[PDB]
């Protein structure tokens, strides 16, 4: 039934680009079957999704189709072809890409959770216990759960405004950030995550009903980080409190230069930041990335040989695939809502 | 071919077939298993009474009603209702009908799956699907986004609905509903010297209730109009023949609803809590809530139940708001029409979760299906 | 005591009540049995709105006494 | 009044104490439909028990609850005692205190799990369970001794010391009248006729109890009637045919001796008899030689106790003195003994309370009924 | 009860308040000597950003509390 | 499923080796995925392949009482009458076989993969050293796990006078059961351990090709056959592993320094393990059993050289494939018993 099931869904017109690429490749995965003639193919698509490059994606699959389009069906193809030259992105509606991001958190954290004696985070207490600006409070006890751990990273919010401001003066992608400071005020939300709050979610994965804040976009700004990636989700337009653990990181760094093993931690602070940032709502991962992936805070890392995963990550089809059924029944149920509507504007 | 549909109610299972545009049946929701004496005696295999003859045998059973408050229970006494519905009462096999279900709002994550497991390992059910009873009902107005009012026996949500999507964060529960009326109207007539307080009274107050009662624009005006003039005043042959006058309790009854210190509850009326559910909400959506508010149930099939309510939505609101309360002809089905509606729907043949889904995936497919 | 109220419709309404009650809890004790607001509620006896925080005993209300009853009609 | 219960492999032999035979036996079979088809419209009708499931048998699917002797399935059961409560027997069970019957070397689960079904399930107020075959024993009249306890699915030689079982010596043989039911079948159609289907097993049940016999040298036997038509016997099948049994009359129960005709390498019913004797005390021994009491349907085939007296006084010594006693009313004596022992006096403080119910748990049975 | 709030610059706006005085007066209350528009503020004691809606009485506020204040340059 | 797996166990053949692969299964689908029993099932594939039976059949037995709540009685019990009794002969443990036979072909590519043929280039040598001179001298190179192999198999000619002085020192050897009878060919187009005229699964046979048949010696006490029933016989035990064994004392002296000699040494003696099992020479545990000696462990423990035996961390595949070879057979067995006794009615 994917034939159509499928080709129901590309009807829907508000399909993204992140949607085509995981709707896709799911009639790839069904249809062909798994003959490890081309896992190399979803392999890579899985990771390109992660890193945004939805374009090459595309051309990869509508590719990867014409070769095999005698395995799969003309319909469906054809109908892939024709959505694509069309198909956009709007930030503040990246509904897939959301849950694909907010589950990829867990997995990101989860992998810490092994990975971590949680030694480094006990070691850049001191490096915040230094950089704190005076009328934030120093961090003195253990930090031995990763609870714990979470709650001192996200305590580097307290330097901001006031050590932030050197780091950030050098960025030439911050100043295109667009939220605007309309306080629209917080609004209630059950969806994890940089989900939005009025956006459909499974039953599993609903947190406990909590108050979102609610962000805007400025939309004037001329290159402003939604413009120049629509493929982003937008909760706030972009970390400037990475300049904060930025601080606090050039400190561990030169306080820890010599430690062998300091590639390894550096990315265990730089990656637990994304997770719990894409968990706890703050932004997304573009919005934090894009931020340290900037050429003057590289000099850092490369400076003292710290080359950074940013928390790619070996597997990310778990998330995949519920991502995928995310977008198939939100958009087969579009397709319902609107032949629910021609039958009710087809009486009386 | 037929896809049954059913209302798991909290007083009144609904079901039937996807072409009808009516329940085809519909019983309590009860089941008795005789509570003294073993007059299972002779009854081979009777040790349960569920449905009309669950309170035809009322004194000879103890009755357990699940799926009271909107939410099932016990999961062992709610099979032999679907037992009930599927052989007894709509003379199926459930192994051949795919069966849409209706869940209430906020049912917890739990509950679903088990009832998705109920289906496929009791009945076999070639496939099925779990729905928000409001949002379907919502759907049988045309609408995919608004507020619906679902009033029943025994609870009353108001689910705010976007895009399909009941919005967890809005919904809010009142726990006041018809059976505490029917129990209401049973006080307020006892106390004009009529005597209902017997179970078997309960339910000729039910028909007093359905029959007559109604909800006044202005309680207020319509108090004076029942002192100053005998006009609301109406007459009811209660089958002992005895005809009684049922005149101030017509509305008062009613009432309970939009003022429910009369219940001893210092809750919220169904005005103010639709609008602290509308208020729970952004306040980009809460326009067209405003503009889509569909009454759905059977507390809400009482006359003037939406005049009303515009008139006291319309008071706790902006001046600007198009406040529209919706109330279909048919709400006492609605939840059941929309859902036979869906069932037929072609495209919904591919949001079924069929039985090698589960097979796959085990009870936690609804999940991911159904939404 | 076993005072009589009457509404325009002429029925009465009997209610049971002592002479240490202020028409407060009279006017209330209308509004358990019949569902009259008591701000709805004007009781006139011998020419006079009974003023609720005064006792029946101020106006010499006593046994029997039949009090009448005109809801006030308003927001309509 | 107390009701006793046979929770029998084939038969559920039940009824109330005092009277001398179970007012109510059927078949432990309980049937659930096959398909949903034939539900539809019935009330909650998920189970037909007993002879109803033996005569709805094609739209049902029967399962034999206590086959072989333990009580496979637990919710089957209740339905197997509910039927015998309250549609057969007609009595209310909150008001009859109950003995239950237990096979031999029932798992001490088991045991709780009967008096835990009995007192929740049906308010029973007071319970006792008991073995099979001290029960056969005590018609018998006696505390000790060893009984060829036979049956549809399960024989067991238990021997008894005391009135108590011994676990060490009890044996267990699967060959029951089931398998004799289906040999005889076999033996019959090879000779010509033709029973197959379960209605065919049915009444090769009937040319099983009513015609054959145990013949006390079997190869006399097969000459008499290889040179005779003295054994041969008529039946009228119900299909209107008559049909002839001759070697057939002996062979089949010679499948508890010779159970090699079924393919097993079992010990037959004498030495099963003798290894249990042997694997007692030799003081015992003696005197479980001399009361070999029989019990069961099976051991009611004529001729099985003078055979067997034969068989076991060439396996044993020379001396003995040996005893196989057989009451004419065999079939439902686990029954007789149990109402023997139900309606005595002394019994009326064996019984396991409610009350200690509550205290004890499921496990009181083990303090109580051994 | 005079608190002293201060800046980045080290600098203190002596301020006058009473307990039951919601951090969101005392923002603005700070619009009114210096004109920092209250939602550029971010008010910090006891290394917690102060809530809007709590009073100062819920922070243990009293006679003398350097608050310190943190504005915010969000500006691009 | 319970009733597959039930029609399954009657089958009077059935061995020990069957009830795991056969129990393991309703096991995993009954269960199914819950991986609160993930841990169960992996061990469980472990001990099998290790040839402890007697255990995993306990904590089978055992998870299920555990764990009955969530399984039919019927088979539980079955399972549980069924085992007591259950046994292995050695003459026809025909699912091992296809297990064993199938793990040859995992450990090949495994030891193809972490391979650089580096080690066989330079066992090379001390197979040209420890030859007898009746022996051809490998002096090409190998670039191949095929020419590895053709190698490591050739060591079969240093046999008889080179392997002579270790075999001495054994104590198992001496329990042979290879009957000296001649019996001679019969052709087979099943791979491996798998006997002739077994069935097989029409994707895993390979070309026909001439088979040797050999017997059993069961008048020898002590027979490996009787000490270790559960290994299937198809020559008893391996006394080419002395002679692998005398290569490999040489290799490990002549690189007792290197420090990869743990890898290296496992790469030998686990595609000699493969290729025996593979080409039909002899079973996993005839090999095995030898190089385990006492006596023939000291030369690796005074190299600090640690065997893993072919032990590999994923038997998956191949417990599955046995699984559903067990499943068939035993099935089949009813089937043909019904239809006996459907014939049997007819005649
Ligand atoms: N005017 C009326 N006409 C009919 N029924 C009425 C009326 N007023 C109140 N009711 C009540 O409606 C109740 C039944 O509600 P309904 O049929 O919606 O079932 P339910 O239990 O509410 O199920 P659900 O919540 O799924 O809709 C009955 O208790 C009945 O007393
Ligand atoms: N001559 C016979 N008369 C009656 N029944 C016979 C005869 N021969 C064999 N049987 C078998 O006896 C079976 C019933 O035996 P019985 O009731 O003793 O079994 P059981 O329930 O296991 O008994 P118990 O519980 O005493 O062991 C019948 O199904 C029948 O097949």
């Amino acid at each position: 039934k994917i034939e159509l099931s499928i080709s129901l869904s590309l009807d829907s017109p508000k399909l993204d680009e992140s949607d085509f690429i995981l709707l896709s490749v799911k009639y790839l995965e069904k249809s062909l079957g798994k003959k490890k003639e081309f896992s190399g193919f979803f392999e890579d698509i899985e990771k390109l999704y992660f890193k945004q490059n939805y374009k090459e994606a595309i051309e990869k699959i509508l590719d990867f189709c014409k070769k095999n389009e005698s395995l799969l069906s003309e319909q469906v193809v054809q109908r892939l072809a024709e959505v694509a030259p069309r198909l956009k992105s709007n930030p503040k509606d990246n509904e897939s890409r959301r849950l694909y991001e907010t589950l990829y958190a867990d997995h990101l954290e989860s992998v810490i959770k092994q990975e971590s004696d949680l030694s480094v985070f006990n070691e850049l207490r001191d490096s915040y216990n230094a950089v704190k600006p005076e009328y934030a409070v120093t961090h003195e006890t253990e930090i031995k759960t990763l609870d714990e751990a979470k709650q001192f990273i996200l305590s580097f919010v307290m330097l901001n405004d006031n050590v932030e401001l050197p780091l950030k003066a050098q960025s030439e992608r911050y100043p295109k950030k667009d939220r605007s400071r309309e306080e629209l005020g917080n609004t209630p939300s059950a969806n994890p995550g940089i989900m939005k709050p009025n956006s459909p979610n499974f039953t599993d994965n609903l947190v406990p009903v909590r108050d979102v804040p609610k962000i805007a976009i400025n939309e004037k700004v001329a290159g402003g980080y939604s413009k120049t990636k629509p493929t982003t989700p937008f909760v706030a337009s972009l970390s400037g409190t990475t300049y904060s653990l930025m601080v606090v990181l050039t400190d561990y760094i030169e306080k820890h230069k010599t430690d062998k093993d300091i590639e390894k931690k550096v990315n265990q602070i730089i990656n637990l930041w994304i997770s719990s940032y894409i968990k706890e709502g703050y932004h997304s991962y573009s919005e934090v990335v894009d931020v340290l992936t900037e050429p003057f805070l590289q000099s850092i890392f490369d400076k003292a040989n710290i080359k950074l995963n940013y928390g790619v990550l070996d597997d990310t089809h778990a998330e995949f695939r519920k991502a995928q059924d995310y977008v198939f029944g939100l958009t087969i149920q579009s397709a319902m809502h609107h032949e629910l509507q021609e039958r009710f504007k087809n009486k009386e | 071919i037929a896809a049954l549909v059913i209302d798991n109610g909290s007083g009144m299972c609904k079901a039937g077939f996807a072409g009808d545009d009516a329940p085809r049946a519909v019983f309590p929701s009860i089941v008795g298993r005789p509570r003294h004496q073993g007059v299972m005696v002779g009854m081979g295999q009777k040790d349960s009474y569920v449905g009309d003859e669950a309170q035809s045998k009322r004194g000879i059973l103890t009755l357990k009603y699940p799926i009271e408050h909107g939410i099932v229970t016990n999961w062992d006494d709610m099979e032999k209702i679907w037992h009930h519905t599927f052989y007894n009462e709509l003379r199926v096999a459930p192994e051949e009908h795919p069966v849409l279900l209706t869940e209430a709002p906020l049912n917890p994550k739990a509950n679903r799956e088990k009832m998705t497991q109920i289906m496929f390992e009791t009945f076999n059910t070639p496939a099925m699907y779990v729905a928000i009873q409001a949002v379907l009902s919502l759907y049988a107005s045309g609408r995919t986004t608004g507020i619906v009012m679902d009033s029943g026996d025994g609870v009353t949500h108001t689910v705010p609905i976007y895009e399909g999507y009941a919005l967890p964060h809005a919904i809010l529960r009142l726990d006041l509903a018809g059976r505490d009326l029917t129990d209401y109207l049973m006080k307020i007539l006892t106390e004009r010297g009529y005597s209902f307080t017997t179970t078997a009274e309960r339910e000729i107050v039910r028909d007093i209730k359905e029959k007559l009662c109604y909800v006044a624009l202005d309680f207020e005006q319509e108090m004076a109009t029942a002192a100053s003039s005998s006009s609301l005043e109406k007459s009811y042959e209660l089958p002992d023949g005895q005809v009684i006058t049922i005149g101030n309790e017509r509305f008062r009854c009613p009432e309970a609803l939009f003022q429910p210190s009369f219940l001893g509850m210092e809750s919220c009326g169904i005005h103010e809590t639709t609008f602290n559910s509308i208020m729970k909400c952004d306040v980009d959506i809460r326009k067209d809530l405003y503009a889509n508010t569909v009454l759905s149930g059977g507390t809400t099939m009482y006359p003037g139940i939406a005049d009303r309510m515009q008139k006291e939505i319309t008071a706790l609101a902006p001046s600007t708001m198009k406040i529209k309360i919706i109330a279909p002809p048919e709400r006492k089905y609605s939840v059941w029409i929309g859902g036979s509606i869906l069932a037929s729907l072609s495209t919904f043949q591919q949001m079924w979760i069929s039985k090698q889904e589960y097979d796959e995936s085990g009870p936690s497919i609804v999940h991911r299906k159904c939404f | 005591m076993q005072i009589f109220v009457k509404t325009l419709t002429g029925k009465t309404i009997t209610l049971e009540v002592e002479p240490s009650d202020t028409i407060e809890n009279v006017k209330a004790k209308i509004q358990d049995k019949e569902g009259i607001p008591p701000d709805q509620q004007r009781l006139i006896f011998a020419g006079k709105q009974l003023e609720d925080g005064r006792t029946l005993s101020d106006y010499n209300i006593q046994k029997e006494s039949t009090l009448h009853l005109v809801l006030r009609l308003r927001g309509g």
